[PDB]
């Protein structure tokens, strides 16, 4: 969804499960068109992954599998 | 670039050079000095050689690491304060604010530190409901708390806490229902180097989280 | 006209800060009694400030955009009064103080003379501080002391 | 830090006899006192020009502050 | 008795002026290093390590008292000269409410003349000036100054009095000095400091109020200008002039000698609280005050027994028999020994006296905002913030010195033979129970006040405003304090517990908002000097912060006192002294084990205590008392506005800014410490630009302290080894050896700069905020 | 050596006070300059 | 009278908070100290 309009919708780091949140913080950390509270990414990984050529979440998934198995290889 | 740029680059040269002074001083004096010519036999981290010969507090090479850590934090504070204000003055179409007020330090206090705090400290409030910057507001006050908690270990030192823990040990061994529960390791005060290192760790953690909370919530709260 | 730098004779913003200060001064005189020691002080400040902006005008001080005088330090002879003349003045008077104190130590070598100042050996130390290069250069060319 | 840790635990003055490492241990007071002079130099003057600029904005005089263009970096 | 005084102990010479450090044996050998210099200054007023004779010690303390009273008279003269030459007092007497008071200007040099405020410019003082916050002018208007030449006469008389105190010090040390037997008759000195010092002092002050201060304030309140009479409404020859102001009884002092006291019920009244016209105490109540406590102080100086050549005189009490009569079965042998303690130890007396005068200055800070003493004083808000803040800080410093000299007694003047089974001995036998229980109640107060604040930060951040300890959430109502407000508000009328009171104790208890005429450019009446001060959940929380900080400062200083001589760690600590750095890195490390270090730590904890007190006062007075009456329908508009607190359902509720925002640290940061610091950082180019410069300079001094606080001297000494090498390479050799600062003195420099930087930052903030609005 | 003025605080403090007065009157007489004038 | 110590080397005081007979009856018959009780039942009553 960030690839369709890079310039206004913000990168999302991860989604929040905090049981301490009241209703205001649940509405606060939810973006427009979002189903719950998330963290807005400020580390620049979306721009990194765009420039190195990732366009799908399945490529991010095979990247995740490859780094867990590469870590398992180093352990 | 202009003259506030000149002044903060000399502040940067100051910070790097003083941090190098403490560290090269801690490296080259580590084996021995005139106050302590056999210091290498006492290792890297040790408290002191006691109150004699005038007094020997912070005489180890570990201690010049320890004191250079505050200078590195202050140096890198001046560096990222510079980067942040010059870029936020570019990003808000207000480069005349940097070019006028970066030469004097109430401009740094007011037009950088007081002015850009406003979306941070209004992250949560009684009259406006919370937004996404309330976590950076809580992290900002958290880092103020952790940084100031460091100052306890940095300023107050050991033998107060050892005498205080001796009263606490008396209070536990004479309280019924509760002297029947005993420690296995004897409660003592933290060591001298330990009090320095824990005070540094709190100072440093509070420094990083205070600045990270401000540099993210002030820049994300421009709009 | 250097980088981010134009002189005072063609700077618009220096004229704006100039006539803003002179106008705010002239309604500060023009609303008061001229015989009450406030307004004489404001006319002295007005004359002082006219020749302060005129001296920033006539010796090529340099402004651009924000209008305040920006000092160029290279060793340029056009901008010699920015750095080079207060350099020679600082080395003269600070070498005077350092050489006077150093010579005071070399003639006293006594602990009572440091907390209780002997003026008969402190003021001519200051007088030879006022001519310190003639006594300091050939002791650089000779050498000080052998210590490691 | 690990420079100083090298100095306490791993340096031997006999195998390193009169190499460059032993010579900068030999004239250590020159390096420390000259870093002391650089640090005091930069601090006295940077703080003095900054506090000058503070007094001049305090006294209503922005055109009396000391303003030095960084001529070497614009070159 | 009998005033047994020796003749000429010390010849008057110049020979010891050329020898600094004569008074101590290690200093007398000459300066060899630089620590001698600091050892010259730290031992200058320690007379007990200079001479061992307690008599000569007592004479040095006595001549020091005269020299100090001389320096205080020099300071008194200095503000009387400044009020008498370069003030606006000839025009401030006609406009006390629309003219800002000033007695100092900045001369036409370096551009400082923007510091001259043009709201102080009036006739005579036509330059502008520095607005002062001491409230000297309202004091001066209340005691009857209408003219600057009599202010000059007070200034000359204070210089003459400074010269008299210096000649008294030189006479009673060098020419004719008293012995040790003169000092220890504490009965007579108590009898002549109650009846003579306090009793005749406030009796003569009642005489000043009746003859001078009540009629001049009645002329200033009835509407006439500075053209007054200062000499013809006095004394016998214008006795009828006492009848022209407010009817002097029937005739003369004849109804004083005949006993009908009710005809003086016009200038000795018991009316009650504050005057609506001037916002201050009624002057007749002030005169009847100082007379009633004057009388009861002359009764108070008739208590202790003094024997001499007076025949029937000599009935009364010895203090020793009273102290040795109060024994108890819980407390062993009671107060026996405490008379010998308090008649042979100066530090024990100084500990009691610093505790009492610091407590009394804190008492003074409360009661002078609470009852406004001086005309048009409570509406000048920088003076209110400044005198509360001033007397709070002086009070906290003297309480830390009380803990200091109690520990100095316990190091130096403790004798086990005198203190056998008394209260002082058995306190030392269960000092672990006292300090440990004190440690527990400090933990309880800290969790149950600060964790409430942290909880409020958390629940307001998480979007749960109803989960907050606040007045809109979990209410923590101060029901005892609110009940005492209801009792002191309700006790004035008929059929009450004080039946003949017209206007209660103070309006802060819950009765009526009081307002004063003032200009403020071209406005209307406004200017609430004083209002009821309501107590809610935030007041519960801030008062338990205050109980926390008081109790930790007690814990530190009292742990310094009771563990001064010995501990389980160091049993021989009294041999190590009051002021030693440590006993080495052994036993784990013994850093800051001396009782001096507990004074050093209790100084910062006093800083914490008094800073939160003056922060409570600034935000509290600003949020619920101080402000404006609106020109339409007389509505109260405070200095900071009301906050509409968003509730959890969606609606709002109006609270004041202290009631809404002082329940967490984010509101303290934002609405108190970010919002009200806008006039100290925007003050440049104007009359408050110095307070910006003091604000930044005090931030510098506070941060400069932390080099000395967080470091230690072995670093600095091997650094000075490298700098001393650089000096010896160029033949620049001081005979006085460049040393690092000592451990105790580095701690002292750090606490001095921490205290100077924080309190001057806060001073700059308070004055630069309160001059603006 | 004279009494009370040969001491290091008096000699030092009158050096700071005399220096700031001579510097001050140098700022009045040279009209508080920023630089040295060449023209 | 009220405060004795009954072993004066041991750092404790025998006080009516410490040594009143009903306080000793209370503390000494709280379940951790009440005699004749297996440790499980002491834990049981403390837990309840
Ligand atoms: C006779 C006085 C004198 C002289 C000739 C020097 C000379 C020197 N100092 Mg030193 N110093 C002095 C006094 C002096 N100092 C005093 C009083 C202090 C304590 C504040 C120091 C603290 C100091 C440090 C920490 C360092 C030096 C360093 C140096 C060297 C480098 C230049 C510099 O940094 O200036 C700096 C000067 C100061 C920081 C001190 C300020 C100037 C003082 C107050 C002047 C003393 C006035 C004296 C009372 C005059 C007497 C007059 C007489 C006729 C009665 C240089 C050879 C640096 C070095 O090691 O270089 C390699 C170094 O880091 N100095
Ligand atoms: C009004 C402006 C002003 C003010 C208030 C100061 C103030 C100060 N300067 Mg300074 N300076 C200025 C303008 C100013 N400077 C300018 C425009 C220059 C450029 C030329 C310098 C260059 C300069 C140097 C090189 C040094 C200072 C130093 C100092 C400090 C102590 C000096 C002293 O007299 O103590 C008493 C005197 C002595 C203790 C001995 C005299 C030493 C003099 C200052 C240096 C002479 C040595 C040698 C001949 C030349 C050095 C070689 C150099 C080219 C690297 C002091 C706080 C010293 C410092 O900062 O410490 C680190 C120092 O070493 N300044
Ligand atoms: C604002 C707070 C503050 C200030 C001003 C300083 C200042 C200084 N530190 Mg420092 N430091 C600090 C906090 C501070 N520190 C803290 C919290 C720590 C951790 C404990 C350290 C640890 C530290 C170490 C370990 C060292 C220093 C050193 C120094 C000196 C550095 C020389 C210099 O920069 O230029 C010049 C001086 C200044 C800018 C100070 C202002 C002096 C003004 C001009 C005097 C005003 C005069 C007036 C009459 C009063 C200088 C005096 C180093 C040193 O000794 O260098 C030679 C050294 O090794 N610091
Ligand atoms: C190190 C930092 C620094 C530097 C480089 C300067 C530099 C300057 N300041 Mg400044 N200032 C500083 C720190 C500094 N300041 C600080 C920290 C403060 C706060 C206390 C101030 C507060 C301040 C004010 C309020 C003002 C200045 C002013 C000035 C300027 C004029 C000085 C002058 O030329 O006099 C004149 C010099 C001469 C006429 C040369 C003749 C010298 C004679 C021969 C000897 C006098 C030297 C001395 C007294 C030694 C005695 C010698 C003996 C033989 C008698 C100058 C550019 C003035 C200004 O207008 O700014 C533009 C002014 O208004 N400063
Ligand atoms: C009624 C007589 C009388 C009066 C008016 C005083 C007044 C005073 N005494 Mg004194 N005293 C007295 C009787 C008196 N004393 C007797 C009879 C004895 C011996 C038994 C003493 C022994 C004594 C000692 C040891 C000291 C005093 C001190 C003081 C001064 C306290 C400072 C003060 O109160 O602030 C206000 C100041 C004024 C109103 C002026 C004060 C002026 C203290 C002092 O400061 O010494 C000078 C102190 O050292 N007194
Ligand atoms: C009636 C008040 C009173 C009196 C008579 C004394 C008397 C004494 N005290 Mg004491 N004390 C007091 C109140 C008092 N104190 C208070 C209110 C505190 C809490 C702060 C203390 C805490 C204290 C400690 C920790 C110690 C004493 C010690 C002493 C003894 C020697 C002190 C000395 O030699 O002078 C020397 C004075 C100095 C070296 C001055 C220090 C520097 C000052 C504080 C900085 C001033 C800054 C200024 C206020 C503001 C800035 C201005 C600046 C910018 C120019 C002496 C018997 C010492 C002792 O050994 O007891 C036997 C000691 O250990 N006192
Ligand atoms: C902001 C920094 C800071 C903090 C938090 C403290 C905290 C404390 N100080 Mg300290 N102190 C400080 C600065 C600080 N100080 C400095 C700078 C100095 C140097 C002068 C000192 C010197 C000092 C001395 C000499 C003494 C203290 C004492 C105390 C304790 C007081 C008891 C109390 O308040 O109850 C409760 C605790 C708090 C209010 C701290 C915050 C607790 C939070 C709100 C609760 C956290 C919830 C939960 C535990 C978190 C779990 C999360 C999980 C992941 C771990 C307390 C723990 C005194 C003491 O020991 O008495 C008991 C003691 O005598 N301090
Ligand atoms: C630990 C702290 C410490 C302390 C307290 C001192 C203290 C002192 N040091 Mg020092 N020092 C230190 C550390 C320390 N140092 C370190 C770390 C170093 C580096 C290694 C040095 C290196 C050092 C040197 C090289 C010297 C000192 C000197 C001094 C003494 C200066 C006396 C003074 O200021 O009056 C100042 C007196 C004058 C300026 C005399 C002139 C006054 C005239 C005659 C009066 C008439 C003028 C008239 C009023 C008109 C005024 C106009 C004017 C412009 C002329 C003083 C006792 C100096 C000394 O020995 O004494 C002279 C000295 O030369 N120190
Ligand atoms: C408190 C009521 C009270 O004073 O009780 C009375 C008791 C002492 O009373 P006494 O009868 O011993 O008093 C006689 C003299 O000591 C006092 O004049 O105080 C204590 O128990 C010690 C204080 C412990 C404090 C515990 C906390
Ligand atoms: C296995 C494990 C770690 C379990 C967790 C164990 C559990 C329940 C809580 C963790 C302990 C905690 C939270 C505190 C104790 C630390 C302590 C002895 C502090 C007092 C002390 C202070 C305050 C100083 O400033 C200071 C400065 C210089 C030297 C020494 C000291 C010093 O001693
Ligand atoms: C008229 C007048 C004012 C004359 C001034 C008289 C003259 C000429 C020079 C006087 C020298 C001066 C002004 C200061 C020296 C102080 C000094 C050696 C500090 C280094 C040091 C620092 C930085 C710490 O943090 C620290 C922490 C814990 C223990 C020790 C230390 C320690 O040692």
């Amino acid at each position: 969804q960030w690839l369709t309009d890079p310039t206004k919708v913000k990168p999302i780091a991860h989604a929040i499960f905090d049981p301490h949140f009241g209703p205001g913080a649940v509405k606060a950390f939810t973006p427009e068109g979002g189903s719950g509270p998330v963290n807005i990414m400020y580390s620049g990984l979306y721009y990194f992954w765009y420039t190195i050529g990732i366009r799908h979440n399945s490529e991010l998934y095979e990247g995740a599998i490859f780094l867990i198995l590469l870590a398992a290889l180093f352990l | 670039i202009g003259p506030g740029d000149f002044l903060v680059h000399h502040a940067i040269a100051l910070g790097i050079h003083t941090t190098v002074l403490i560290l090269v001083k801690g490296a080259l004096d580590a084996r021995g000095t005139k106050l302590m010519p056999d210091k290498k036999d006492f290792g890297y981290a040790f408290p002191c050689d006691g109150p004699g010969r005038g007094g020997t507090c912070d005489i180890s090479a570990w201690d010049a690491f320890y004191l250079s850590m505050f200078w590195m934090l202050n140096t890198l504070g001046w560096i990222t304060f510079y980067w942040h204000w010059k870029h936020l003055a570019i990003w808000t179409d207000n480069v005349a604010s940097f070019n006028t007020n970066s030469v004097y330090l109430m401009g740094w206090l007011r037009d950088y530190l007081w002015a850009y705090s406003s979306p941070l400290i209004n992250g949560y409030g009684p009259s406006a409901a919370v937004n996404n910057l309330s976590v950076w507001s809580w992290m900002f006050l958290f880092g103020h708390l952790v940084w100031a908690t460091g100052f306890m270990f940095l300023i107050s030192w050991r033998g107060y806490w050892q005498e205080l823990i001796e009263t606490l040990v008396w209070a536990h061994e004479r309280t019924p229902l509760a002297n029947l529960v005993r420690w296995k390791d004897k409660p003592v005060a933290m060591s001298i180097v330990q009090g320095r290192l824990i005070g540094l760790a709190h100072f440093t953690v509070g420094y990083i989280l205070t600045y990270a909370a401000f540099v993210i919530a002030s820049t994300a709260g421009l709009s | 006209p250097l980088g981010n730098t134009i002189p005072c004779s063609e700077s618009q913003a220096f004229k704006d800060l100039k006539d803003a200060r002179i106008n705010g001064l002239k309604e500060k005189i023009a609303a008061t009694d001229p015989a009450t020691q406030y307004a004489k002080d404001l006319t002295a400040s007005m004359e002082l400030w006219e020749y302060r902006y005129a001296n920033y005008e006539k010796n090529a001080s340099c402004d651009k955009d924000s209008g305040q005088p920006h000092l160029i330090v290279d060793g340029r002879l056009s901008h010699a009064g920015d750095f080079i003349i207060p350099s020679i003045l600082f080395l003269w008077l600070a070498g005077a103080l350092g050489w006077a104190g150093r010579d005071y130590l070399l003639k006293t070598q006594n602990a009572m003379d440091e907390i209780l100042i002997d003026f008969s050996k402190a003021v001519p130390s200051l007088v030879l501080g006022l001519a310190w290069p003639l006594f300091a250069i050939p002791q650089i060319l000779s050498g000080a002391i052998r210590d490691n | 830090a690990h420079a100083a840790i090298f100095w306490v635990r791993d340096y031997d003055p006999e195998a390193n006899k009169d190499n460059v490492l032993a010579r900068v241990l030999a004239h250590k007071e020159a390096i420390i006192s000259h870093l002391s002079w650089v640090s005091l130099f930069l601090g006295f003057h940077t703080l003095g020009l900054y506090v000058h600029n503070d007094v001049m904005q305090a006294f209503g005089r922005p055109e009396d502050q000391i303003l030095i263009e960084p001529v070497f970096a614009q070159w | 008795t009998r005033a047994t005084v020796d003749n000429n102990p010390v010849p008057t010479s110049i020979e010891k002026w050329g020898k600094p450090g004569w008074f101590e044996r290690s200093l007398a050998r000459g300066p060899k290093t630089t620590t001698w210099i600091w050892d010259l200054h730290a031992l200058a007023h320690d007379f007990e390590v200079q001479t061992s004779d307690r008599e000569d010690i007592a004479r040095k303390i006595f001549a020091a008292h005269f020299g100090h009273l001389g320096i205080v008279f020099i300071w008194a003269s200095i503000f009387f000269f400044y009020g008498a030459l370069s003030s606006n007092y000839a025009s401030w007497i006609d406009n006390p409410t629309g003219l800002r008071p000033s007695a100092q200007f900045a001369i036409p040099v370096f551009g400082q003349e923007v510091l001259n405020d043009p709201a102080t410019a009036a006739k005579g003082f036509e330059q502008g000036g520095i607005v002062m916050t001491s409230g000297l002018f309202h004091l001066w208007r209340a005691v009857g100054y209408t003219n600057q030449t009599q202010l000059l006469a007070t200034a000359v008389g204070a210089l003459v009095a400074a010269g008299l105190m210096f000649f008294g010090g030189w006479f009673h040390y060098h020419v004719r000095a008293p012995k040790l037997e003169w000092f220890q008759n504490v009965e007579s000195m108590l009898n002549h400091h109650l009846a003579g010092l306090l009793g005749l002092g406030s009796l003569a002050w009642t005489g000043h109020l009746i003859h001078v201060a009540l009629p001049v304030n009645q002329m200033l309140d009835k509407g006439m200008k500075a053209a007054d009479i200062p000499l013809p409404h006095e004394y016998a020859f214008s006795t009828e002039a006492m009848g022209n102001f407010f009817p002097s009884f029937k005739q003369g002092l004849l109804p004083f000698f005949t006993g009908n006291w009710a005809v003086y019920s016009d200038f000795l009244t018991f009316k009650g609280g504050l005057n609506p016209q001037t916002g201050s105490l009624w002057m007749t109540d002030i005169a009847h005050h100082h007379l009633a406590i004057a009388v009861m102080f002359i009764i108070a100086g008739h208590m202790y027994r003094t024997n001499g050549p007076w025949n029937p005189l000599g009935l009364g009490h010895s203090i020793k028999e009273i102290l040795e009569a109060h024994k108890g079965p819980f407390t062993g042998e009671g107060h026996k020994g405490l008379y010998e303690v308090l008649t042979t130890s100066w530090h024990a007396q100084l500990a009691i006296n610093l505790a009492m005068v610091g407590s009394l200055s804190i008492i003074v800070a409360h009661h002078m905002y609470a009852m406004n003493p001086y005309p048009y004083m409570g509406i000048d808000y920088p003076t209110q913030i400044s005198l509360f803040t001033h007397h709070m800080w002086i009070g906290g410093f003297l309480i830390v010195g009380a803990g200091a000299h109690a520990a100095i007694f316990m190091v130096r003047d403790y004798d086990p033979a005198v203190n056998q089974n008394n209260l002082l001995d058995r306190v030392l036998r269960h000092r672990d129970a006292i300090i440990s229980h004190l440690n527990w109640v400090c933990l309880f107060l800290g969790f149950h006040s600060f964790g409430l604040y942290v909880h409020n930060d958390t629940m307001q951040a998480l979007g749960r405003p109803g989960d907050m300890f606040a007045d809109w959430g979990i209410q923590l109502q101060p029901v005892f304090a609110q009940w005492i407000q209801s009792v002191n508000a309700a006790a004035f009328g008929p059929n009450s517990t004080a039946p003949w009171v017209s206007a209660a104790t103070s309006p802060v208890w819950g009765g009526n908002v009081l307002a004063l005429p003032a200009t403020v450019a071209g406005e209307v009446v406004q200017k609430i000097s004083i209002a009821p001060v309501p107590l809610g959940t935030a007041d519960f929380m801030i008062h338990h912060i205050h109980a926390l900080t008081i109790h930790v400062t007690i814990l530190i200083l009292l742990k310094g006192v009771l563990f001064a001589r010995s501990s389980r760690l160091i049993p021989d600590k009294a041999n190590l002294g009051f002021r030693f750095p440590c006993d080495g890195p052994g036993r784990g490390g013994t850093c800051q084990s001396s009782a001096w270090d507990h004074v050093f730590l209790g100084l910062f904890w006093m800083y914490n205590c008094i800073s939160i007190v003056i922060f409570h006062f600034s935000w509290k007075m600003q949020s619920d008392v101080y402000g404006t009456l609106n020109a339409t329908t007389k509505a109260v508009e405070h200095i900071v506005p009301s906050t509409d607190v968003l509730l959890g359902n969606g609606t709002t509720q109006a609270f004041t800014q202290f009631a809404a925002s002082s329940v967490n640290i984010n509101g303290w940061l934002r609405d108190f410490l970010w919002a009200q610091a806008a006039p100290v950082i925007n003050s440049y180019g104007g009359p408050s630009a110095a307070y910006g410069l003091f604000f930044l300079g005090a931030h510098f001094v506070w941060a400069f302290s932390l080099m000395f606080l967080f470091s230690g001297r072995g670093y600095w000494q091997e650094l000075i080894e490298s700098i001393v090498w650089a000096h010896n390479k160029l033949k620049i050799v001081p005979t006085i050896q460049p040393r690092a600062l000592s451990i105790t003195q580095g701690r002292a420099v750090g606490v001095a700069h921490y205290l100077l930087g924080g309190i001057v930052t806060t001073w700059a903030f308070f004055i630069a905020r309160f001059l603006a609005i | 050596k004279i009494p009370f003025l040969s001491l290091a605080p008096i000699s030092g403090a009158l050096f700071i006070i005399g220096s700031v007065v001579v510097l001050a009157l140098a700022n009045i007489y040279a009209k508080y300059p920023l630089l040295h004038p060449l023209v | 009278g009220m405060v004795s110590t009954d072993d004066f080397q041991v750092g404790t005081l025998l006080t009516p908070v410490n040594n009143s007979p009903f306080i000793k009856f209370f503390i000494n018959n709280l379940p951790i100290n009440r005699p004749g009780l297996d440790p499980f039942f002491r834990g049981l009553e403390v837990g309840m």
